[PDB]
């Protein structure tokens, strides 16, 4: 009977659909590896998809996935016991070294442009006209960290052109130089943005960005990685 | 194995029970203590089954039905053979799912995201303890509770709809179906959305979020934006289960009578309830 | 610790009028006002829209739907603006009597009414549907909207018009009212031995729960990595970032496996689209195929 004919068809679709949706979602981070980098013996059951070409918008060439994985960045860790499946130990500063929840890719060191080919995040000073439009305007106030201590003080926001959006906030030193913070990782109040991810000290090794009016996406990984990775390591001097 | 990336995000620490001792993965699985909680309370909840199977003596997995307490037995405990096992089990299931849902918070505190995850299947684990242990209690006995087998809890669902007559009427569950509908609906056009634009016409460069957000002012004059979608879908999906839970809690303890019956306060409202002519006069 | 449910700040600029690639921009509106309300939680601006000739044909199609089923509320209320209040959900434009079969002969007051509702609904809804198709093609896009749309047109049509025909009459269609299409409902579940029985049924709820079970995961992993710019989803398809591995390693040490940035839009689409294309059958295979579910499950043939 027909019912019978078309539920049977459905689950062999359904197996199918699966098939090609786990081999689509092989395309990043495959051939698996040991823990030495070496390919593992065992890849599962679904093979690695046939290559796709991505046309990247600006000139800025194709992607092809999957291809060639490699870190292109030393990693500070060693092992903490003989047998797979242990916590590799942080080896120097896990913050700097960029490891663990500190840890950040090598993307391309170009920033994110726009549909038009402009740069898609700029200081709002650069920003005509971008304007605080609702909410505490955070430019001025002070920058506490966990630690309860004043860090620096607010002297811009960065905002997403396209997207009308607060996504990064700059803040001044006692030096003087300048660090962005993630808009994400920030608590304003009526009087401070608060900081739970870094005490005071942790501020002024925020990788810095190499231009004024710019950020890549590089930096904005080393800098989100950096901020994340307070939560764990800067724990002893967060109070309560 | 490791994923090509993994290797430095396997750091120690992050656990909130028993330090260094269960901070390891077997395969891509983290352990930690919470991981030794689940296995210890899925085990034990699936051999309870089995024995369940035993009593009732069948082995197929379409009829095995594990079943509440019959309501003579209140809110006391019962012996095993007659809702004992349920029970349990249901303590059983508890520790698995909370075990499962705190495991998942020391996996965001090693890799430093945020706790959205494990807050979002709470409201799960909320749904399902509306119906065996808040309803129930409330309701004064285990045995309203729902039995564990695959054909069994259908019943349960159609004999508790059809006992406060058409369930359609319960105004709870209308807007938690509303919240279903319209999830599948911001489903469906989010995945549309994001693969139109990393898989354009044949030969044409990836488009950018700046022709997403053009495509929906196009068709409809408005765009959430990039970051809204997603608190949507997260606010969409949680709310259809939190009137879920709502749509239950209520019925059977503040409200017994028929849900259609319910709507009757709309109609007798003093300034139309007497005024000739429609379907209610 | 901020949760990033509402934004903390709202900036704004000069209105964005879009990108052009080959859109008429002759029929795009201007801009709306800015919604600061609506800048909490997305995007602040309303509008342009565009409304060419499908559009107004679709708009206008669709608002005579919806008055042609206010007239007959109305002409049910008495044109007593109190009873039209007291009793809306209780209203009902009915389709045609089995008499009548699939004629468009019905008088106005027994389901003629009904076919000139359907048949507006019908083009508002067609032409929408055209609308996704050709909005994507003026920007160069795939047409993933237009196909997964497809997937909900093919529940609606099975439900008003595919079913109706095969069964020889229009009776069998869904009714026009809020409690008169529940009550269709729970009938359609009865006369055919109780859908609970209807495998399609069953897949259909599977998807539907699936469809909340994958935007709650997705939605939240999203905002848990929104701190390393997770939601700027097609650079991190181009270019993967820690946000991007940091999503797929939550899952791969929670449940073993993991998507992609791009892969999970695929789990996405297909998880709703199936909700409706399984459910369209389990309806069209009901009275056509099967008259009872049940008797069915016990031959499973
Ligand atoms: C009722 C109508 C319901 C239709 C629902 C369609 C869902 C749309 C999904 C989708 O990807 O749409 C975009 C997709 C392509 O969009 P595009 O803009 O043309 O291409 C843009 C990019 O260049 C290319 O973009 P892309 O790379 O995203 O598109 C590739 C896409 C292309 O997808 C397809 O070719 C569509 C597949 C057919 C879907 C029909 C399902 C029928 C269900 C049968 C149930 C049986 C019951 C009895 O690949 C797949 O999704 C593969 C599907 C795997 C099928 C497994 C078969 C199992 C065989 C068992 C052995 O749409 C279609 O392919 C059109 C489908 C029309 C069908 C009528
Ligand atoms: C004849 C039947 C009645 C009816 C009577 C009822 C009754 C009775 C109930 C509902 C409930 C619901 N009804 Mg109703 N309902 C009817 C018709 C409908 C129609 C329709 C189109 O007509 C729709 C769309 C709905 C929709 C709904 C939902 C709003 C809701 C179910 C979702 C839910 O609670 O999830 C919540 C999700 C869960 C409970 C899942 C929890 C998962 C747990 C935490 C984890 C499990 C892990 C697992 C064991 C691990 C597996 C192992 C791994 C795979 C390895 N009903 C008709 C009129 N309906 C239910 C409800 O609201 O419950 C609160 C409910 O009890
Ligand atoms: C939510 C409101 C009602 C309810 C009303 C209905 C209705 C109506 C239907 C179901 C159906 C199902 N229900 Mg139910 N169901 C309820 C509560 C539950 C609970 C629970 C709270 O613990 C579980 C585990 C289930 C599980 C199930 C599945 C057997 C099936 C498909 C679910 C699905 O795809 O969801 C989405 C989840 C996913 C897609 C993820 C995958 C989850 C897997 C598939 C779950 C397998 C569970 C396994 C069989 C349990 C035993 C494993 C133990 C380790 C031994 N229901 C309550 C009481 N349920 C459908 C069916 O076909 O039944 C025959 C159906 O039509
Ligand atoms: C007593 C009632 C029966 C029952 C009878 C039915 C019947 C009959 C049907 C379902 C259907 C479904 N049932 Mg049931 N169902 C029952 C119990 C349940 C329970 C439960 C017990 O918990 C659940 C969870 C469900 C869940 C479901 C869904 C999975 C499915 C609907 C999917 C959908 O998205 O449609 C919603 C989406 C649409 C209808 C698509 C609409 C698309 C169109 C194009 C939109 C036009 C918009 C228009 C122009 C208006 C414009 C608006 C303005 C712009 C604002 N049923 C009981 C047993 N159920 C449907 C199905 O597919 O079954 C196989 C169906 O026909
Ligand atoms: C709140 C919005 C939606 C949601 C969200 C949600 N679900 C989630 C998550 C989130 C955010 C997870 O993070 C978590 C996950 O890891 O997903 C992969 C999960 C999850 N949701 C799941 C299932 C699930 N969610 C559902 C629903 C929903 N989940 C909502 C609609 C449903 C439905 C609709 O029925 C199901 C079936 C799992 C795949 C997973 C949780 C896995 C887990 O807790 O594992 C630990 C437990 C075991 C390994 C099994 C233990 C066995 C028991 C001891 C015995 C059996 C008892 C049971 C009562 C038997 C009853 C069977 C009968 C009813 C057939
Ligand atoms: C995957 C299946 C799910 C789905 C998908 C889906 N729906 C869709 C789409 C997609 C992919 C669109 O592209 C299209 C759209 O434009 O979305 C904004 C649409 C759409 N789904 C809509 C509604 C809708 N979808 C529903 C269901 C679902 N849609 C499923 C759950 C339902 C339910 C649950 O009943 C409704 C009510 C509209 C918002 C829109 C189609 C608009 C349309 O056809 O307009 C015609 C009528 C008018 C223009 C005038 C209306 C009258 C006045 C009130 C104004
Ligand atoms: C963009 O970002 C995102 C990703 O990546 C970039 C993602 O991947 C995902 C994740 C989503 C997917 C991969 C898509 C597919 C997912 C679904 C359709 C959801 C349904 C999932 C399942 C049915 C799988 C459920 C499996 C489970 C729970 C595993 C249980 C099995 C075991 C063997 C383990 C059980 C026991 C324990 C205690 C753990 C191990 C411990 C010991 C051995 C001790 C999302 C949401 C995402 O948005
Ligand atoms: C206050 O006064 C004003 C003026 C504003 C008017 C008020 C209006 C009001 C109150 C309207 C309310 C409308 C409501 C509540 C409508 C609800 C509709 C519902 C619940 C519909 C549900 C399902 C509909 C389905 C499944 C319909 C499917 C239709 C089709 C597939 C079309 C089939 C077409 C047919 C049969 C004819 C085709 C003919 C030809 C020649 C091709
Ligand atoms: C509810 C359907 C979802 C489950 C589908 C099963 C997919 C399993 C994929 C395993 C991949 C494992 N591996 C070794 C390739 O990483
Ligand atoms: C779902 C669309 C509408 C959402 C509107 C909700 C308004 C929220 C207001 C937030 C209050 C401002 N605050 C204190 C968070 O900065
Ligand atoms: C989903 C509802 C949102 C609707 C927003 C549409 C805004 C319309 C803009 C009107 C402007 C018209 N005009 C010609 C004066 O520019
Ligand atoms: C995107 C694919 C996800 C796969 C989910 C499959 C769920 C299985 C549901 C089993 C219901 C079967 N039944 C009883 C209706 O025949
Ligand atoms: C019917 C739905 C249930 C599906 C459960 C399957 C879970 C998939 C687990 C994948 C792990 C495979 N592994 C260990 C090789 O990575
Ligand atoms: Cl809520
Ligand atoms: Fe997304």
């Amino acid at each position: 009977d027909l019912a019978s004919l078309a539920i049977y068809s459905f689950w062999i679709f359904l197996a199918g659909l699966i098939y090609y949706l786990q081999t689509e979602n092989m395309r990043e981070g495959y051939p698996l590896e040991n823990e030495d980098g070496t390919p593992a013996a065992n890849q599962g059951p679904f093979p690695l998809p046939k290559p796709k070409t991505f046309i990247l918008p600006h000139g800025r060439g194709t992607l092809t996935v999957p291809g060639p994985e490699s870190e292109d960045r030393p990693i500070a860790l060693a092992r903490t016991a003989v047998s797979e499946g242990f916590p590799h130990a942080p080896t120097g500063d896990p913050m700097k070294d960029g490891v663990g929840p500190a840890s950040w890719v090598a993307r391309r060191d170009l920033p994110e442009l726009d549909g038009h080919g402009h740069n898609k995040i700029k200081p709002m000073k650069a920003a005509a006209g971008f304007h605080v439009s609702a909410g505490k305007n955070p430019i001025g106030l002070p920058v506490r960290g966990c630690d309860l201590e004043i860090a620096g003080k607010v002297v811009d926001i960065w905002v997403d052109i396209p997207e009308q959006m607060a996504r990064f906030l700059e803040v001044e030193l006692k030096d003087g130089s300048t660090r962005l913070l993630p808009m994400q990782m920030v608590k304003v109040q009526s009087n401070r943005v608060h900081v739970n991810a870094l005490s005071s000290d942790l501020f002024a090794g925020i990788p810095t960005i190499k231009s004024p009016t710019e950020v890549t996406l590089l930096e904005e990984d080393k800098i989100c990685g950096y901020v994340a990775g307070g939560l764990m390591y800067a724990a002893p001097k967060r109070k309560s | 194995a490791l994923l090509s990336f993994e290797r430095k995000y396997r750091v120690p620490g992050g656990t909130l029970v028993g330090g260094n001792l269960f901070d390891f993965w077997v395969g891509p699985f983290y352990v930690g203590f919470f991981g030794v909680a689940t296995f210890f309370f899925a085990a034990l909840g699936i051999i309870l089954i089995a024995w369940s199977a035993v009593l009732q003596g069948t082995w197929n997995p379409q009829l095995i039905s594990v079943y509440p307490p019959a309501l003579e037995y209140g809110l006391g405990g019962a012996p095993l053979a007659k809702g004992g096992l349920w029970q349990i089990i249901t303590i059983c299931a508890t520790g698995a799912f909370v075990s499962w849902a705190l495991r998942e918070v020391e996996i965001c505190r090693k890799l430093g995201i945020g706790y959205h995850i494990p807050f979002a299947f709470a409201f799960a684990i909320l749904a399902y303890l509306t119906l065996v242990l808040f309803r129930p209690v409330m309701m004064g006995a285990w045995g309203y509770a729902f039995p564990y087998g695959i054909w069994t809890h259908l019943d349960w669902v159609s004999n508790t709809g059809y006992t406060y007559g058409n369930f359609h009427y319960n105004p709870a569950h209308m807007i938690a179906i509303s919240f279903f509908f319209t999830n599948a609906l911001a489903l469906a056009l989010h995945g549309a959305l994001v693969l139109s634009a990393a898989n354009p016409e044949k030969g044409k460069e990836m488009r950018t979020p700046d022709h997403e957000d053009t495509f929906f002012r196009d068709l409809v004059g408005y765009s959430i934006g990039t970051l809204g979608i997603h608190r949507l879908g997260l606010l969409l999906s949680l709310s259809a289960v939190f009137f879920s839970a709502l749509c239950m809690i209520i019925t059977g303890t503040i409200w017994f009578d028929q849900w259609v019956d319910w709507w009757q306060w709309w109609v007798k409202l003093p300034w139309w309830a007497n005024i000739p002519g429609g379907i209610n006069g | 610790e901020y949760q990033n449910i509402f934004s903390q700040v709202q900036v704004r600029g000069p209105a964005d009028l879009g990108m052009t690639e080959d859109v008429n921009l002759a029929n795009r509106s201007g801009v709306g006002p800015f919604s600061t309300l609506l800048g909490w939680f997305g995007n602040a601006q309303l509008g342009p829209i565009y409304l060419g000739s499908l559009g107004v044909l679709s708009l206008f199609s669709g608002l005579m739907w919806f008055f042609t089923i206010g007239i007959w509320f109305w002409y049910q209320a008495g044109w007593n603006p109190a009873v039209f209040l007291r009793d809306l959900f209780f209203f009902s434009l009915e389709p045609p009597a089995p008499e009548y079969g699939l004629s468009f002969a019905a008088p106005l007051k027994e389901g003629g009414l009904w076919l000139i509702a359907s048949f507006f609904m019908f083009v508002a809804v067609w032409s929408w549907w055209g609308r996704t198709y050709l909005r994507a093609q003026a920007l160069g896009m795939g047409k993933h909207t237009a196909w997964a749309f497809l997937s909900a047109i093919w529940l609606w049509m099975v439900l008003g018009f595919i079913r109706p025909i095969l069964m020889g009459s229009w009776s069998e269609a869904v009714p026009y009212g809020i409690f008169s299409h529940l009550d269709w409902t729970n009938n359609f579940s009865l006369v055919h031995g109780n859908l609970f029985y209807n495998p399609f049924h069953g897949l259909s709820i599977a998807f539907l729960y699936g469809s909340a079970l994958l935007f709650a995961m997705h939605g939240a992993t999203i905002l848990a990595v929104s701190r390393f710019g997770g939601e700027r989803e097609l650079e991190q398809i181009a270019d993967r970032g820690t946000a991007a591995e940091r999503a797929a390693l939550f899952w791969r040490w929670t449940m073993g496996f993991n998507a992609t940035m791009e892969g999970i839009h695929r789990w996405a689409i297909w998880m709703a689209v199936l909700v409706t294309l399984t459910g369209g059958i389990g309806i069209l295979l009901s009275g056509t195929v099967v008259d009872n579910w049940y008797v069915w499950g016990q031959n499973h043939g």
